[PDB]
């Protein structure tokens, strides 16, 4: 029973401040915090104060930041009462906490502040699990944790590890998502444990973002190669804010040299083309050319589904082209339908409330 | 003795041919200094390893390279790509040694290939991270007829729109020289930017990344503004991906631009005359029409044919198309597109 | 308006005083073209944060860095050594902001504490990661008889001894300047050659490691063979520790000398006129008496005093040496070994 | 009951080619050696034609290579009657072999050539394990598969790993050697998965082997400062064929920021220097001058125990020193017994047979 909603896939929560888990905290790692004059890990994915950051219309609070509380991103995000559902993926960087069991901590304080201050305050948000990339036999008692509140419909993951993520090194975290019947998401963002691309430090942070499609391509083909989608075959693999017009061309060379080297990774029967099509999602916002004209019915052509693409407006940032303006790139209106409600209810099996 | 300038007509350019070099080959011009040094060390490189790299896989040799490649298919001009004798040379990690191995090499693939056959010419593998050395050797042999573009690689340790590398740019086209860079190993850095890949699968496409990360830094360092008479190309690492990324980066610069305020130019733009591509290996979609439609989204202008002999994944000059594959576009890359970079007057 | 030479007499050197620096106090040295760069992006540098680092723990303030350390303990030659404002200056990913802000930086504590105060002097901020910029700024200010020294990094992308920074070598000593490296996070790579550090102890403690591999590659590039003239100095790096790596240099160059047979002298003996180390933060062995005997085998001629104020582990000028330590070298590094380093006159 | 023996504590088998692990490997492995044309991980760490290779008066075969047979080791490190046992340690870089399934068999294949041609020839040798350091969980299997041959006598790491080997992730392998009874030894060398210093790549080979020294202060500190002392208390650590002058001044600098930041660690509460004193010993080949007049004496001073120090040839490298000259730094022979075998007893319990 039922029709699959309408859910927003990639919405942000910004943590106003490295104060705002001082509740969340043991008695010890909050001293820590006051005491360490509380460093913040906001990341430089979104420069606080670049054009990506935020919108000009965008609901802003005391500071003039967007998206610091609930009440400011339901505003906004169900103003037109298009949307059903968000998920919510709050990037505060924990993942670049060196200390381990910082790491660990700070992952699952920051968790609590989504679930009670987020998550409480509308049932209309649904959020990711952050989790200590830096330890996965922890991050997968991190999401062990979280797999009963089924308010936390996926596993949040940066584009940019310390290994790749089909290393066994982190298997602990595909079995765990599985185990608690949660796709795992790459977000645009990393640990920055090593240079960013294979060649050295992007200068600007306008090559950086755009550059960091390349990072993906190395995870899907670890992902893919390693096996974790024959260890671990109920995987779904969401792709949030990282484009996707570049996966057709990295497809096609992927089944040909799997073609070429089969016997090298002999548990990989089917071709990661169909592979890539049946487990594999991707978020819309941003739509890097394909919202202009025909451009979006193309790339579902040479992405060879129309299951992939799952909708975003990846509030609060601003792109070059709006949430819905996907719609001038089609003129299927049963694509469209898959993209706003059907391909999600395969990550999450949210349908129509009342 | 002297040769003719390049000419190419009637026939096909072949932008990536390696030649297969002997043992004794290098040594009439590797000073006893340097041999008795390979001798003791090798050529320590980047890696952990004695002889392998991370990642393992007329005369001498000039007819069987005339015969079922030269001959075989009708090319006209076949450039020579040596990465080094039996691992690219300048990479090694002593670059007083690099530079001698590129000199060696340079004078042998002069003396012994181009000169017996001018239908081949040379791109000359330069120490692309020690500038002063990359500028001496394009003026020691970058005047020659015999030298047509030099040569660089993939992998680097910095991203090559870096101002490390503008002392090479210069000196490159004041000698009115193309650049090449090749699908290549090392560099400093790991396989790709989030780690080191395993499976052979992840290894081969994964060359794919370091020229979307080579092609973004070439073009928003500003490089071919303060160049504006540079032309590069790489080499064995798919056209069909560039597309999608020259269109990611416009979207982004759209919202992003004015972190960088001297960009004269719209991104995509600075494709026009800065960025070529060779074909090989030539991208297969599942749809074949794709092929084309992506070609000219990159740029159909620059796109240039080549083999990749003796290499196993080498194409044949036209089993390598799809079933319509426009005649137009193919005929631009197989003649006209390489003409145009090399600068081969029509 | 005009300054004296630095002049030591009768009094103590700091090598190491980081000047506390206010907000409102860069600007009127920056171009409002990068006021507004910072204002929308920030320092980007080689972390992923908006921020920290990777590790994260008269007048203006002329008065309580007079009054409690030049007063407090009879300093007469303090050297200035400022990071940056609220992360060092030329990390930063942009490397012409990165100029600018050096520029800054010199321009500042230039006009605000050494010419109010010349008991102070200062280390120049230069990007040691694009060289045609360090010899700008060099040439800009390093004539200056308010600069002593340049200021560089532990951390550097390739290592010291490349001749990626050899531009930067002859600019500094052919202004008669000395250069010092001072302990930092960034550059590039990994907190160690083997991965991240985790706590705080293997962080702190790690830092002694990106010393040990700058002197190395110092000494056997034949950096101090092309630069005879060039002296240069370890800063927050624990000089103890340097005297078995020298050592174990010497055994290890006495077997494999052949691989660089251009090192005219034998390692150690580039020791002599060309590495000095800071003190701080002061080495504690379990017998106090063993600092001594490590301090002149590393050398007893190369080792300047320090403070680091206002840091957390700074050391009272002499509360920091152990019970019966020799006064004759106390003494040495107090004053002469100072002295000798940033090249004053007896 | 028992007199302890004079060990040497680090020697070297060298693998003549690939080739010699074609019989050891499964048919899918082995094929893939003959078809792969044979890529040879032979290290860079002691090049073939290098100084420090081997010795003028080294038996040699038939290629003109030292230590590529026991015949030939045993001829030498036992002609002069001094030696009771030899450690060997063959250090073909199988652990430089990115594909992780192949790295698995490749060790495997290793240990089986040493027990099977070196140890099944001479009851006086014993060896270390070598382990694919790329998948901690396969090398503690490693681990447990060889803890049954009693001839196996410690772990082999290399000096440079992926990650610090204080890492959770590679746990499995510290309570694989705790269980088995058995060091850990870390020895020069590495899988050079990133620059070999936190300053980049070092030029020459010379510049490597000397900073190599630098990697294991990171080690220890990691090592230590995880917690890998609490957990596997029964831990023992040499290290091989590294130097050992630097570490008094290192240990001084590890202590004193304990003291600054023991909460950070709170389950550290002894000394990293009676932590260091110990649980890790170090080979004395390369001595690194403690040769010369009064050094050894003194460095023992440094270091603050005379249960560090074992005894090691580093046979066939050859070094400034030999193996013995050890004895010119030193005017106690208590201490000389100290090194020559009651320390090594701590490793390996080996007495004098008959
Ligand atoms: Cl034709
Ligand atoms: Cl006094
Ligand atoms: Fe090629
Ligand atoms: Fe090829
Ligand atoms: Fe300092
Ligand atoms: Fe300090
Ligand atoms: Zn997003
Ligand atoms: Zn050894």
């Amino acid at each position: 029973d039922g029709v699959p909603a309408v859910v927003d896939c990639d919405v942000h929560a910004v943590l106003p401040s490295p104060h705002s888990l001082i509740p969340y905290l043991d008695e010890y790692w909050a001293d820590q915090l006051v005491a360490q004059l509380a460093p913040t890990y906001e990341p430089n994915y979104h420069p606080r104060g670049s054009a990506i950051a935020q919108h000009s219309d965008a609901s802003v609070d005391e500071n003039g930041r967007a998206a610091t509380t609930a009440e400011n991103l339901v505003k906004d995000v169900f103003a037109d009462g298009f949307t059903d559902f968000a998920v919510v993926n709050c990037l505060y960087g924990v993942q670049q906490i060196h200390q381990p069991r910082r790491e660990m901590a700070h992952a699952r304080a920051l968790n609590h502040w989504i679930a009670n201050e987020w998550l409480d305050k509308d049932d209309r948000l649904r959020a990711s699990i952050v989790v200590p990339q830096g330890s996965p036999r922890a991050a997968a008692e991190e999401i062990d944790f979280w797999s009963g509140d089924k308010r936390f419909v996926q596993v949040l993951l940066l584009g940019q590890s310390e290994l790749l993520y089909g290393r066994e090194i982190n298997w602990p975290i595909w079995e765990a998502a599985e185990a608690a019947g949660l796709p795992v998401t790459l977000h645009i963002g990393g640990v920055f444990r090593q240079a960013p691309t294979s060649v050295g430090w992007p200068a600007s942070h306008l090559e950086w973002y755009v550059g960091q499609q390349s990072n993906i391509e190395a995870q899907l083909n670890s992902i893919i190669s390693e096996g974790i989608l024959q260890k671990f075959p109920k995987t779904k693999i969401l792709l949030s804010e990282l484009g996707f017009n570049w996966l057709p061309p990295f497809m096609w060379k992927f089944d040909k040299l799997w073609k070429s080297y089969r016997p090298d990774i002999p548990w990989v029967q089917e071709s990661p083309l169909e592979l890539i099509r049946e487990h594999v999602r991707v978020t819309t916002s941003p739509s890097d050319g394909a919202e202009e004209a025909g451009r979006l019915d193309s790339i579902v052509d040479r992405l060879g589904s129309d299951r992939m693409l799952v909708y975003s407006s990846d509030y609060p940032h601003k792109h070059h082209s709006g949430p819905r303006d996907i719609e001038n790139g089609t003129h299927s209106p049963e694509l469209l339908d898959r993209i706003y409600r059907r391909n999600a209810f395969d990550l999450y099996n949210l349908v129509v409330p009342s | 003795g002297t040769l003719p300038a390049p000419s190419v007509t009637t026939g096909i350019v072949d932008a990536d041919i390696h030649p297969v070099p002997q043992d004794g080959a290098l040594e009439p011009y590797l000073d006893d200094r340097w041999k008795k040094h390979i001798r003791e060390y090798g050529v320590r490189t980047t890696t952990g390893l004695q002889f392998i790299s991370e990642y393992p896989q007329p005369g001498s040799d000039r007819e069987l390279l005339r015969t079922q490649l030269l001959d075989k298919h009708n090319i006209q001009l076949g450039v020579l790509q040596c990465l080094a004798p039996g691992n690219p040379a300048g990479q090694a990690l002593n670059q007083e040694l690099a530079a001698a191995l590129c000199r060696a090499t340079n004078d042998w693939q002069l003396e012994h290939l181009v000169y017996p056959d001018p239908r081949m010419r040379a791109a000359i593998p330069v120490t692309f991270e020690t500038p002063d050395y990359a500028v001496a050797e394009i003026e020691r042999v970058g005047a020659d007829p015999g030298v047509v573009a030099v040569l660089g690689t993939s992998k680097t340790l910095e991203p090559l729109g870096s101002r490390k590398y503008w002392p090479i740019y210069e000196a490159s086209v004041a000698q009115n020289l193309p650049i090449q860079f090749h699908l290549s190993q090392g560099g400093g850095h790991a396989n790709t930017g989030t780690g080191w890949t395993s499976y052979h699968t992840e290894y081969h496409t994964g060359h794919v990344q370091s020229f979307q990360s080579q092609l973004l830094s070439l073009v928003l360092s500003g490089t071919f503004d303060r160049f504006p008479t540079l032309k590069v190309m790489f080499v064995e690492g798919n056209v069909a991906h560039f597309a999608p990324l020259i269109q990611r980066m416009d979207y982004t610069w759209e919202t992003l631009r004015g972190e960088l305020p001297d960009l004269q130019r719209k991104p995509s733009e600075y494709i026009r005359d800065h960025i070529w591509a060779s074909t090989q290996p030539i991208d297969e979609p599942e749809k074949p029409e794709h092929l084309a439609e992506l070609l000219e989204e990159f740029c159909g202008d620059n796109v240039v044919f080549a083999t990749d002999y003796p290499h196993f994944d080498f194409d044949d000059p036209e089993t390598a198309f799809p079933r319509s594959f426009p005649v137009d576009l193919r005929d631009k890359i197989l003649r006209g597109n390489g003409m145009r970079f090399f600068g081969v007057t029509n």
